[PDB]
């Protein structure tokens, strides 16, 4: 459970793009999946929302075992009968409502943000969260396609680097964080496919 | 004043003369741990 603060553990994250071969036949490829060293939160505000509500003021006001770095090290290895979605599942002890906002920012400034209200299933004495099969946004369609259309990698990666992603997942009654995820990304190189590291965020 | 946008992004770099995005420290200049950028 690397991605788990006292009250909530995301189990699951994955975008993905699944294309409608016939009524019958789907390939689906992920872009990133995930389904600890810490680093100096210092260090990436600049790349994410500031002033209040913003990562620092978040941060703040804690609790400071809820912020998480992600690196992800993004497949872009693939090709009217496309879906492009993001799917996650979530843990609690706690029979809680939660929000899940999702900000995408770019060089540090907010562009979307998608938010979503995810309700409990009872599930083995503790209680499950699943936000299934969320369309990805028309941004991060196009930002994609963008993406692919550039000539070289290291392109890619020059455009990464100002190009975030932060997912604030709260009681909904209680305004608590439960989960704070900052998303930074590189391309994949790898025979593997998408990576990625997890990283503690902390204040120095 | 430089722009934050879309076309201003991939212009950029594709265009680094045309250029009119804000101005940041490499990630890889950064004080961040060596696994940063050594995926598994
Ligand atoms: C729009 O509504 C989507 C909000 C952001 C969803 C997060 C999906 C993570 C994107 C990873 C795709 C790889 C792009 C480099």
């Amino acid at each position: 459970r690397s991605v788990a603060s006292s009250k909530l553990w995301m189990l699951e994250f994955s975008a993905f793009l699944e294309q409608q071969q016939d009524p019958d036949t789907y390939n689906k490829h992920l872009f990133v999946h995930i389904g600890l060293e810490a680093v100096d939160i210092r260090q990436i505000y600049d790349k994410f929302p500031e002033k209040k509500g913003g990562l620092k003021d978040l941060f703040e006001r804690g609790p400071s075992n809820a912020f998480f770095l992600v690196k992800f090290w993004a497949d872009l290895n693939t090709n009217g009968s496309s879906f492009y979605g993001v799917s996650s599942q979530y843990e609690s002890p706690e029979n809680m409502i939660i929000t899940c906002s999702t900000k995408v920012c770019s060089f540090g400034k907010q562009v979307v943000e998608k938010v979503e209200t995810e309700y409990a299933r009872y599930e083995n004495g503790h209680y499950s969260y699943r936000i299934h099969r969320s369309p990805l946004c028309e941004y991060m369609i196009n930002f994609i396609h963008k993406l692919k259309h550039l000539p070289e990698k290291y392109m890619m990666n020059s455009v990464l680097e100002n190009f975030t992603i932060l997912q604030v997942v709260t009681n909904r009654d209680t305004q608590e964080t439960l989960l704070c995820i900052a998303y930074v990304f590189e391309v994949s190189a790898s025979e593997h496919g998408a990576q990625h590291h997890i990283y503690r965020l902390v204040k120095e | 004043d430089s722009e934050t946008d879309l076309e201003a992004l991939f212009n950029a770099v594709m265009n680094p003369k045309t250029a009119n995005v804000p101005q940041t420290v490499p990630m890889r200049l950064r004080k961040l741990p060596d696994s940063f950028f050594k995926p598994p």
